[PDB]
């Protein structure tokens, strides 16, 4: 007869996690996986992971409340808009939200608010534990500064179609045909990473054939000659060689007018180093706070 | 609507808290239009009162059934395993933290009290000591708190070193100290046990000793308290 | 009252083993009163077929390695007896580089004696009691003082060149970390739980990573002293903290490569593709250089207060607080032999070099343990 | 030492002992019934009986503690006036001595702290609950306590008159007039104030006090 409506799934310090919130995040991750179910095919492990997610969220929220961080509705305004691709946000966003979960308009904003609170506290503490030495940002940028001899640096990927030491004419023809087909498919908009994974015999095949940033003059002579007139996004044909056919792709390029004789580079090194240290400190803080708190799972 | 019309609200499990207080703690007053979020907020508020260990809300269609499990009341406090700290000092330490016979058991404070006692054992120099609490459920929603003490062997000061004393000698300076680096065979009334408060008083005594001789600039740059990896060889510098 | 009734938590019994070989002591010479009951790093040293040893009192002896015959002996106590002929309180492990013998002292003194005769080549005053083994490299002597100062002294002149300040927690473990040299960079542990790399030219920090876990609030659970010597090989730095993690870091970047949940304050050996480590609970282990995967574990010596291991003749030799030397097969971890050497026990590191194995007992008796 | 019989049997035994007048055993039974079943149908009745037994057993500090606990836990209990009256009785009992009472010693010169506390408690009871059945006895005890406190001030003023501390005498009698104007002790003390004024040669104040005395000769 009686129907269970809601219950406490876990107790976290003075707060609680409700089965309703657990179901809400269940639906959230199910929708996320609907796009690609390979992201989260697990069910029980996913449920426990979400349990931990809500536990950490409650810990962080209680800590932030203790400190006194607060957010106004004015900060909420706009902090959602200009994000949905071309959406007419703050009027059309609300109307579309009615069709998915917007039974009550406030729900969405109350969630957004909460999330911002947690972010602001996390960022505050994690960055407070970070320490950066200039010597470190200098060393990280020194490699690129030395490698910036070229006025333009190219991000490149490569694919190899192999040949034996003593190939036959038929083998050469087959390799050339395969390379030309791959080049045509790439120029037709096919994913270069998938093609490299499927066909490339190079060690970077499983990595999508990505070679990364490089100075053109430091590349193999054939690569330097072929790429002398290449630009971002270009697909270049096969290159014959005693060991097979080589295919090259240009992903991105960078450069500046400053005379490198490094020059306005340590800022980017600072960004990357800060990102890495933030990740490490966040992991260490997310587990320093889980150990130190009181948690009891009553999910039973 | 949604949650249906609430005709009446019944509480279950209430032992100490009056139904009036619980009703006052809920945000909904048979509003006749209750949604799921309202029920969630009601649960959150009821738990925020701090009187319940578990809360659950069920719907009969017309009736809102609030099932709560009140946090157990303390029946008795038992100390076992302690050979140095007396039960009296422990019992007064309990009342400071709210653990007292006849009151409720704040589970979230358990860790706190435990750590506090361990800290005390570390102040005396009894490192490796543990103080673990066991809560056994007694009927009629009661509990008995037993604090299992497992004290180790007290660490003994191996050395007291002063670095930078060129006018006086380490022996003379530490002869006035409360902490003893060594005890003569004839003296069987003192030991080499450590205590933080005694160390602070000792630093003050050293400062007074150097200031009473007209130096007027004596400064303790730093103080390091080390400990052997076996945790029975505390060192002072 | 209770201090006598109080009982320790654990102590393993003596493992029962059969000796596959007969270990014997080639010679044994008394160096004095020894360190005694003071936790110190003072251990012998070997160089050019000579053995250098000392004790807390101040005695320093150079002995013939082949038979232990004394070559010369000196005392570092007060020359003029300014005060009761105060002991030198030698604590820094005896190091031998070039023609100099470097010894640290708890009176914030560092002595450099002459190999040929034992006269004091020079003496320097440091920021604090030198509890670490002096490390000689690039014409500099690195000293890690008790108050978290890493100082570099000129090998010849003896004057302090540069000083790096390291944080010191409220409570720490006795002993300090001896730095390691690699391509002009000194990697040193710290009592706060961080491994830091500095330059030798002027002492400019490079990077500083945290190795500990410190999953606790009270002081004892926050003890994370990196009192071991980091080992550098093929561009990766292996470090290990108390209650912390056995981590591998990038030499240039200081970035964690892999992590493990073992802790200790004794040194560990890194050879080939394996890491022979002694846990803080006196449990020998063997791992992989690639990761924390364990190959074997010997848990028969828990709470025996073992010393750091030494790889002698392909067998891992470890001392014991009761005065026993245990051999262990690296391949399997099985006890291969057991011997009762001394009665006062062992606390300091054994030494293995040039086909010779040396160990100094708590009473100061240097022992040459041959097969 | 108390068996673990069901709650009804324990309560019946406690009631029987209370009726028989054996305060100690009734107290033990009630303590067992209260610390075994902290929140039950017996809680309020057991607490009230414990207060009564502690009072009759001369365990006054325990009675005060129990009264405070009951007042704080049940601020609006219908029988709360009885608890206030019992607190007043306990404080008044702390202000008594049997050995001195046997010899007919007037204890108004001793510590008035407990008398002041009893006066405060009885005044609280009388003002809060004018219609309670303990209001008449509370009023009589209030009158007695006011007289006793005024007699204490009179004793201090008399001693300082003996010592020759005239300013102290004047201040003490002025305090008596401001605090206990209608007591007999103030009437007795008035001539002391006049004498203190006379000794300091302030004849105007002495004349004023003499006029006050004459207007209230009786």
């Amino acid at each position: 007869a009686p129907q269970v409506v809601d219950k406490v799934a876990a107790v976290v310090n003075n707060g609680v996690v409700l089965e309703s919130d657990v179901d809400g995040l269940m639906q959230s991750v199910k929708l996320n996986a609907a796009q690609a179910r390979q992201q989260l095919p697990d069910d029980a492990t996913l449920r426990h992971q979400i349990m931990e997610r809500l536990i950490m969220d409650q810990i962080i929220l209680q800590m932030g409340q203790k400190m006194g961080v607060k957010i106004s509705d004015e900060q909420l305004d706009q902090a959602i808009a200009n994000i949905a691709k071309q959406n007419n946000m703050t009027l059309d966003q609300m109307r579309s939200r009615l069709a998915y979960d917007g039974l009550n308009y406030n729900t969405y904003r109350n969630q957004i608010r909460k999330e911002m609170i947690i972010s602001e506290v996390r960022n505050n503490e994690v960055r407070r534990r970070i320490t950066i030495l200039p010597q470190e940002v200098e060393s990280l940028a020194q490699q690129v500064g030395n490698q910036n001899d070229a006025s333009t640096e190219l991000n490149l990927s490569h694919i190899l179609i192999p040949l034996p030491e003593n190939p036959t004419s038929d083998q050469v023809n087959e390799a050339e045909s395969q390379a030309r087909a791959i080049v045509d498919q790439a120029r037709n908009g096919a994913d270069f990473g998938k093609l490299a994974i499927a066909h490339s015999a190079d060690q970077q095949a499983l990595n999508g054939g990505q070679m990364g940033w490089g100075r053109i003059q430091e590349l193999p002579g054939i690569f330097a000659q072929a790429l002398s007139t290449a630009k971002k996004g270009d697909i270049v044909g096969p290159i014959r060689s005693g060991v097979g056919f080589h295919i090259l792709k240009v992903n991105d390029l960078r450069g500046e007018s400053k005379n490198i004789s490094d020059a306005a580079q340590k800022d980017r090194a600072y960004r990357m180093l800060m990102n890495r240290k933030f990740s490490e400190e966040a992991a260490s803080w997310m587990q320093e706070q889980r150990a130190s708190a009181y948690v009891k799972i009553l999910s039973n | 609507a949604e949650g249906f019309v609430v005709k009446d609200i019944h509480f279950e499990g209430l032992q100490r808290v009056a139904v009036g207080a619980a009703l006052l703690s809920m945000p909904v007053r048979t509003g006749d239009t209750v949604n799921d979020e309202d029920i969630s907020n009601t649960i959150r508020a009821l738990f925020a009162t701090g009187n319940f260990e578990d809360v659950r809300v069920l719907r009969d269609g017309d009736t809102l059934l609030v099932q709560v499990k009140e946090r157990p009341t303390i029946a008795s406090i038992t100390f076992s395993g302690n050979k140095s700290v007396k039960d009296d000092m422990l019992k007064q330490n309990l009342e400071a933290s709210g653990v007292r016979v006849g009151e409720s058991l704040d589970r979230t404070t358990i860790a706190d009290i435990e750590k506090g006692l361990e800290d005390f054992y570390y102040s005396v120099g009894k490192y490796s000591a543990s103080v673990k609490a066991v809560v056994t459920p007694l009927p009629r929603n009661r509990v008995d708190l037993k604090l299992v003490f497992q004290e180790g062997v007290s660490a003994e000061i191996q050395q007291i070193n002063i670095v930078g004393n060129h006018a006086f000698t380490t022996d003379e300076l530490i002869s006035h100290f409360q902490l003893r680096d060594e005890v003569p065979w004839w003296n069987v009334v003192g030991d080499r046990k450590y205590q933080k408060q005694k160390l602070a008083g000792d630093l003050e005594t050293l400062r007074s000793y150097y200031l009473d001789r007209g130096y007027a600039r004596f400064n303790i740059d730093s103080t390091q308290v080390s400990l052997t990896p076996d945790k029975k060889g505390i060192y002072v510098t | 009252l209770f201090n006598s009734e109080e009982d320790v938590v654990k102590m393993s019994p003596l493992p029962t083993v059969e000796n596959q070989f007969t270990p014997t002591t080639a010679w044994s010479t008394s160096v004095g009163s020894g360190i005694g009951n003071f936790y110190s790093n003072l251990h012998p040293a070997l160089a050019d077929n000579v053995v250098y040893a000392a004790d807390r009192a101040g005695l320093v002896k150079a002995l013939n390695a082949d038979d232990g015959k004394e070559i010369w002996s000196v005392s570092l106590a007060e020359k003029d007896g300014w005060f009761s002929k105060e002991p030198a309180l030698l604590s820094g492990g005896v190091t031998v580089s070039g023609g100099h013998v470097y010894i640290g002292s708890e009176k914030a003194q560092v002595y450099a004696l002459n190999t040929s005769d034992g006269t004091v080549a020079w003496q320097t005053k440091v920021a604090g009691e030198a509890l670490s083994r002096p490390v000689v490299s690039d014409g500099l002597v690195l000293i890690h003082t008790s108050n978290g100062q890493l100082q570099a002294l000129n090998e010849a002149d003896g004057a302090v060149k540069w000083t790096v300040n390291l944080d010191m927690p409220s409570l720490s473990l006795r002993g300090e970390s001896a730095p390691t040299t690699a391509f002009g960079a000194a990697v040193v542990g710290g009592d706060n739980g961080r491994v830091s790399a500095v330059l030798m030219e002027q002492g400019q920090m490079i990077w500083q990573q945290r190795i500990s876990q410190a999953t606790g609030s009270t002081e004892i659970d926050r003890l994370s002293d990196v009192d071991t010597t980091p080992v550098v090989v093929n561009g990766v730095v292996f470090a290990l903290a108390y209650n912390g993690n056995l981590t591998a870091l990038d030499l240039r970047s200081g970035q964690i490569m892999w992590k493990r949940e073992l802790g200790s304050v004794n040194d560990f050996i890194v050879d080939g593709n394996r890491i022979y480590l002694v846990d803080q609970n006196d449990r020998v282990m063997a791992l992989t250089i690639d990761g924390g995967v364990t190959l074997w574990t010997q848990s028969d010596l828990l709470h025996r207060l073992l010393t750091s291991p030494v790889l002698y003749n392909g067998n891992l030799v470890v001392g014991d607080s009761e005065g026993y030397l245990h051999w262990i097969n690296v391949e399997d971890g099985r006890f291969v032999a057991q011997q009762k050497v001394d009665s006062s026990g062992f606390q300091t590191e054994p030494v293995a070099a040039d086909g010779k194995l040396l160990i100094q007992a708590k009473d100061g008796t240097v022992y040459s343990i041959t097969r | 030492e108390v068996p673990d019989n069901p709650p009804n049997e324990i309560y019946a035994t406690a009631q029987q002992k209370l009726q028989d007048g054996n305060w100690r055993q009734a107290i033990t039974q009630l303590e067992a019934l209260d610390n075994r079943y902290p929140f039950g149908p017996y809680s309020q009745q057991v607490q009230l009986d414990l207060i009564y037994a502690y009072y009759k057993n001369a365990d006054l500090p325990l009675a005060q503690a129990a009264i405070d606990r009951f007042i704080r836990l049940n601020p609006t209990h219908p029988n709360i006036d009885y608890v206030m009256y019992m607190r007043g009785l306990t404080n008044m009992a702390l202000d008594d001595s049997a050995l001195q009472g046997f010899f007919g010693v007037d204890r108004s010169d001793r510590d008035p702290q407990h008398a002041r506390a009893a006066f405060s408690d009885f005044s609280k009871l009388v003002r809060g609950y004018p219609n309670s059945q303990y209001t008449t006895d509370a009023t009589k005890r209030l009158v007695f306590l006011k007289d006793r406190l005024a007699k204490y001030e009179y004793s201090v003023a008399e001693y300082y008159t003996e010592r020759g501390a005239w300013v102290a005498v004047v201040n003490r009698v002025e305090g008596m007039l401001r605090d206990y104007p209608d007591t007999q002790a103030t009437r007795d003390a008035l001539p002391l104030m006049e004498n203190a004024y006379r000794q300091m040669q302030m004849n105007a104040q002495a004349e004023k006090v003499a006029k006050i005395i004459a207007a209230n000769s009786s």
